[PDB]
Parts: structure tokens; C-alpha cells; sequence
């Protein structure tokens, strides 16, 4: 867009291309082309019946929220705050 | 969080949803510089990410198995007791999460920002949670204007959206809010090539979500409000 | 978490321990597709990582000082009081951690998965903590089976291992569970060259841990069940 | 492996080489060769005698756990969940 | 520095150059030149008047600590521990 | 956290602060090897980072908007109630944070180390908080010496610094301690080029902070004890 011409003069680019077939990849994983990134919005909820272990109950209900609607199952989530 | 000079947002900047241009603001917020900030429901944007990534039964350009995806994220857990009228302070009846994206008026010097929120609901009545949640949009708009003032950043719009679940007796609920930061594969780009990196991003920026769905031969996963969070 | 299409695991996929082959399952779990998941003890895999990294007194190919190593990690602290019979909320007699790796039957489609757990032990008797830990393997195996069903991933085997400590009065214990994601140096590779990176991964796939110890001239730190966690 | 032949057809490779003498480095650090990673298993426990300060007690008992058995001391650990 | 002569013999360098006009960037971001990093010290405190929402109060007072004195406003913070 | 074989610290290794060489130790700590570790106040280093990044009002070479900056960081939040004499669990009068960097004697073998600490102050009197804060400097130095022993690393010096705020009734305080890991832009390097990367770091090493401010045409923001934390 006209924005990329102003950005490019500053040394910035918005290119974010994955070298894989079908799959997106994370920003900063080695092998992506470009120094930009793309983002999007996911809010979802998941449940699990209560067990004797809060940590495992936590893990599974999280995993169900990740797997609900837009699929981001089996990714290693790093946190930016 | 932040998406700045390096970013674009699915459903808005690339693969734009038509319901974005047709949306009406729910209310406006005043910013430090006296401009009004329109607040919109983020549902077109939430839906757009389901169109691109796909669902678990209909997987499309989801993240690779075992990849590292940095996410701006928060979440909350709460238990509904299996047979207790007394909720102890970590417990509740429902759980909810929220995400807000605010786009900078000038993206070459200010970043766009996400504020995210999550919490527990203490009433068995879902209509009351929905009333509360419209009030969290005002509370989040208020914190966006304060974060803006702190960095003297002015924003063009905010799109806030929610997810929730009421749990049954003896369930734990987890409500999560996440903004993934990713790389796009060539096969999701109609006419893209690994050899034309810059041109690939222009293609995606020029297609709206209907057009991209057509070019790929994918049905619309979100079409007659099929998706609920 | 997960180790997927990009990963290999020390002591299984590269430098595999002969104890992985001689090991018998402790029990099996049924997966969503009806197959049986054999659960094993992960000690041969734990031991392999200390052969590779070395220990503080016998350092081998450990992470560089000040490097950034991403880890699937979890941890728990608890305090034992100096002279109090009554134990309050963040307090206990011992602290324990756990890691489980579940290998995917089809690694081109499904990621392999880590489940981690950690907790506080509330009796002063160590034999009771060890019985409870055998019960946590079953708990973790049910977790694995449910996560597997979420993504329809089928697994070949799970290897679950534990660490723990019992605190003396007035001590704080910390039990951590960590899966590091690393790069291997050329000199840990018999025959490797910086110029042959593809061949270098192959050399390590084909060496067994005894064979690598011998080609490197390293004594075995695991040898006769020498390592306790 | 034969797996790598199937994987390379998708754009994926599991190569993970550190340019340093003796030391391993982490996935995504600049200068590593290849786009894969290697992982492993560490569970350990460490103790410290209780002081006036919980944060410091948690730091030292943590460092004690990192330093026991497979050595991962003096690293910056980022979390994937 | 003489130390670098020694470090480069081990394959290590401390070069950490950002390709942008004006702005620093973080270690591991795509496009930086060199495989080292630079760090520094920031300790600061921010406040916000209390509201009904603890998460939002945590967000704005954090933003105020970020933006006070050494400016690190509008960044995605990743944690190393 | 740690800054190791890859790192340099603003104010000490590059753009060295004059006040670093005039500084006198507050006290010494003995280390496992018998040497004395001198402890200094970190104010010259803390000041050196605002000279480089600038302030929100006078922005210099701060991180790109929306960049991802990995930071050794901690924080603490506490509420002071609007009109209540009784303070519950997450409540206090003030909030403090601290950072300590201690430099390795042999930086090719050992890493330099960060320890960070934060907490809630429970009396309304700021003079009692500051005496407490000098006690934390000794507590932190004890921590430093034990972490050094675990890894048999000797340090040459430690620089500890603090930040705090006292809250008014009905306020939330948030004290944070952050060490960013960054890469430097060419225009902050007098005589630098994108084509001369090693020379670029040597220029920053040889410049002292006054000389750099002179070369850049920048006013000192630190000058006559102006910055307070």
C-alpha cells in the first residue's frame, strides 16, 4: 500500500512469508522470508470436568479453547505482554 | 500487545471482511487530543481468522505442528463446584475473555494496540453476563484512551469482541484471548511465488475475504453467522 | 508443549539410549481411535540429556552462557516451616515435578506432545509421595488421551518421569520441569562439518548414546543407575 | 531418516546446528544453521533455606534446580506453553 | 575489545545492529545484523486510580511504568527468567 | 537473567558512564572462592539507558513501535483502598522493584548475572521503606553470591538500583524491573555504516556517554541528578 513506501524508507518492511506447504509459522522462526508479521484475533473458551489435579485441568481446558473455532492446536505459545 | 510498523491484521489490512466497511460504531470514546474514537464489535475480524486458519475439522492455513507462535495472550480459569451452593473466591459460574484492537491514525510513528481482558462471572444467568460484557467494552475503551495518552498515540477505531462459556456443576472453564503473530504460506496466496515476496503481500492486501475464498475454492466457514465464541 | 515436524528428541531420535529399546510399558491407555497407548517411565530419556549437556562438575555440550533457550517449562515452590506443626496455604513437606513426551504415530501430520505437571506434597512420608506419583502417571495419561482427541492425534508411546525433594524444616523447595529447544555444536558430532549440516543430523540419528560416548571419549554419567532426580 | 524425505517435500527440515565451539544454543537465536530444533527432558528439584524474601528464595532454589544434574545454568529461559 | 578476539575464536560475536532508521529492535528479530545483543537497566513504577477491573488496572499502570523515564512504550515484551 | 558471551551493557561496556569509574562501593559480599564482591548503586547505569532511549517527551533510540523485545523482567502490583483501615492480601501503601547486574570476572567462561526483586510496602511512611530498601540490597547480594556458587562463577562487581512509588487511597501501583536485549541503529553510531558491523560496535565501546551526547548533539537528560525512579 502507499504505507509500505514510507515504511521502506525507514528500513522497515511488512513481508511475512512462510517457506512451508499449507502451514503458517511464527514471527522470528528461522527460514521465514521478510522481516514483518501478520496477526489476527482469537477469543475462545473451553471446559473440562474437574479432576483431582488443577494443572492438568488447566492444560486440557486450554487445549480445547485452542482447538475450538480457529485452529491453533499443537503450537508452542510464547507470550508477549 | 502491539502491532506496529511491521504488521498487518487479517480481516482488515489483508483479506478484508466486507462487514468491516458496513459496520456502525456502538459508541465513541474521547482521546487525549480531543478526537472521537469509534468502538466497533470485532466479530468480522474474529471470523476472518477462522476463514484463514480453518477449524479442527476443516483445517486450512493453520500453524505448523509444533511451531513456536508468539502470541499476545491472557486467559482465566475457574471452577463451578459439583455440588456446592458456596462458591469459594476462585470459583464461579462462567468465564469470559475479551480482545480489543485499536488501529493507529498514523502507523509510521505510532503502533496499533491490543488490550485484552478476562474474568470470572458469579451469577447463573447468562443474560446478566451479556449485560456485564457490554459494560466491559466501555471499561476497555476507557483503558485504551489512557494507554494512548501515555504514548500520545491517537487511534482511528477500536474493534472489541468477546468469548465466554457457562460451565455445568463440576467443570473448569478456561477463557483465552490471543493475537497470534505469523508468516503466510505461498499456497494461500493466489498467484504468489516464493520468488516475489513483496508482491505476495500486495496480492493479499488487494483481496477481500469473499474474493480470496473464491480464488481458493473454499466455502465460507462464517457465512450466516455460523460462528459463535 | 509440542515437538513437531521440526524436532528430534535426545535419547530417542538422536543418540538413542538402548534402555529405550529394553523398556517394558507400565500400563496402557485407550486413545480416541481405539488403539492402546503404552506408557513407559521416561528415565532413559532424562539420563540421556545429562550425558549430552554434562553436569556442573563435568560440563559437556551445555547451553552457552547468557543464551536465550526457549523451554516448555512449569515449576512449583513450597516452604516447610522451621518449627510449626500447622501448615498454611503455600506450604508442605515436599515438592514434585513431572514431564511426559508422547510420540505421534504420524509425525508428518501430528505433532508429538509434552504434558508437564508439578505439585506440593503434604505428608512427611516419602513412600507415600512415591505411591502418589505412580497415580500421577495415570492422571497424566488421561490428559494426554484427551488432548489427543482434541486434535485427533494418535500416539505411539508416552514416557513419563518425575523429580522430587523432601524439605528439611525452614527450607523452600522448587521443583521444575523443562524441555529445552536447542541447536547442536559441530564438535559434538563425530565426523561433522559446518559445511555439511544435513549430514550432521544424520550422523547423530545413527549414533546410539554408548557409541557417541565412546567416539567422544566420554565416560557414561548414567552407567549403573547413577542419576537420581 | 525416511521421515526427513517426506518432510523436505513440504518445505520442512529438522537441521539444528550451533556455530559455537562446545556449546548448544536455542532455537531462533541468530546464526544457527538450519530451521529445525532438538529437545530433551529435564525434571529436577532444588532447595534454599527460607529467608525474609520469597522472590529471592524462589530465584535461588530455581537456580539450584537448573544447576543440578543436566546442566542448564546461566541461560535466559523464555516460556512456551 | 580484546575480549572479542577471544570470543570470535569460539565462534561468538557481540555485533547487534538494527537495520531501522532511529529505532532499536530486539534480539532474535528477523533482519538484525550480527548474533549478539546489548542490554541495560530499567526499574520504574506507575499508578492508575482503581476501577472495577483488576486486569485493566494492571494494564494501564504497567503502561505508565513503561512510558516513564527510559521510554519503552508500545513494545511487545517477552519474558526471560 | 543473564548477559553472557554475546552481550554488552549500556553505560558500562558501551557509552560508559563517567560515574562508573568515580563510584565507591556501599559494602562488599564474600564469594565462594574467597574474593570480595563490591556492591555499588546502579544509578549511573539506569541513567545511561534513558540517555540512549530518551523519554516519552524527548525520544531518542527507543525500540521500534510494535517490535518484540525480550526482557529479563519482573513486576508487582498492589492496591491501596479508597477508604479502609484494614488491608487485605493484595494491598499495601507502596510498591518497589529492584535490579542487580553483576559482571563476570572471566566473561569467556561465565555469564554476567541479573537478579531482580519486587515487593509491597506495608507502612505509610516513606523513610521506613527506604531503610528497608537498603536491607534488600544486602538480601540481593546474598542471593548473588549463592547463585555464583551454584555455577562456580566469580563476579567482579554488582550494581543494584531501586524504583518505588507510594500510592494515594484508591490507587493501584505497579513497580517493574526490566532489562531489554536490543540491537542498535546505525544513526546512533557516529561514523557508523551498515557495511562495517564490527567497527560499529568498536565505535560504541570507545565512546563514553558525554562524548556520544556531544557527537550526537544531545542534551544530557541525567546531568544534575535530574532523573528520579
Amino acid at each position: 500500500s502507499e504505507l509500505d513506501a514510507k515504511l521502506n524508507k525507514l528500513g522497515v518492511d511488512r513481508i511475512a512469508i512462510s517457506p512451508y506447504k499449507q502451514w503458517t509459522r511464527g514471527y522470528m522462526e528461522p527460514g521465514n522470508i521478510g522481516n514483518g508479521y501478520v496477526t489476527g484475533l482469537k477469543v475462545d473458551a473451553g471446559v473440562r470436568d474437574k479432576s483431582d489435579d488443577d494443572v492438568l485441568d488447566g492444560i486440557v481446558s486450554y487445549d480445547r479453547a485452542e482447538t475450538k473455532n480457529a485452529y491453533i492446536g499443537q503450537i508452542n505459545m510464547t507470550t508477549a505482554s | 500487545x502491539f502491532t506496529g510498523v511491521q504488521g498487518r491484521v487479517i480481516g482488515y489490512d489483508i483479506l478484508r471482511s466486507p462487514e468491516v466497511d458496513k459496520a456502525k460504531p456502538l459508541f465513541t470514546e474521547t482521546q487525549w487530543d480531543g478526537s472521537e474514537l469509534p468502538i466497533y464489535d470485532a466479530k468480522p475480524l474474529q471470523d476472518a481468522l477462522v476463514e484463514y486458519f480453518g477449524t479442527e475439522q476443516d483445517r486450512r492455513h493453520y500453524p505448523a505442528p509444533g511451531s513456536f507462535i508468539v502470541c499476545a495472550n491472557k486467559g482465566v480459569t475457574a471452577e463451578r463446584p459439583k455440588n456446592d451452593a458456596d462458591m469459594k473466591p476462585g470459583q464461579g459460574y462462567g468465564v469470559w475473555s475479551a480482545i480489543a484492537i485499536s488501529f493507529a491514525k498514523d502507523p509510521t510513528k505510532d503502533s496499533s494496540m491490543f488490550v485484552e481482558d478476562a474474568g470470572v462471572w458469579e451469577t447463573p444467568n447468562e443474560d446478566e453476563l451479556l449485560e456485564y460484557l457490554e459494560g466491559r467494552r466501555k471499561a476497555m475503551a476507557k483503558s485504551i484512551a489512557e494507554c494512548g495518552q501515555d504514548a500520545h498515540a491517537s487511534f482511528e477505531s477500536s474493534w472489541i469482541g468477546f468469548a465466554y462459556t457457562m460451565m455445568e456443576p463440576g467443570q473448569i472453564g478456561n477463557a483465552i484471548t490471543v493475537a497470534p503473530y505469523v508468516s503466510l504460506p505461498i499456497d494461500s496466496i493466489p498467484g504468489g511465488s516464493i520468488l516475489t515476496p513483496d508482491k505476495d503481500m500486495e496480492i493479499m492486501e488487494n483481496l477481500t475475504m469473499p474474493e480470496w475464498l473464491e480464488k481458493m475454492g473454499y466455502k465460507s466457514l462464517s457465512a450466516n453467522n455460523a460462528l459463535k465464541y
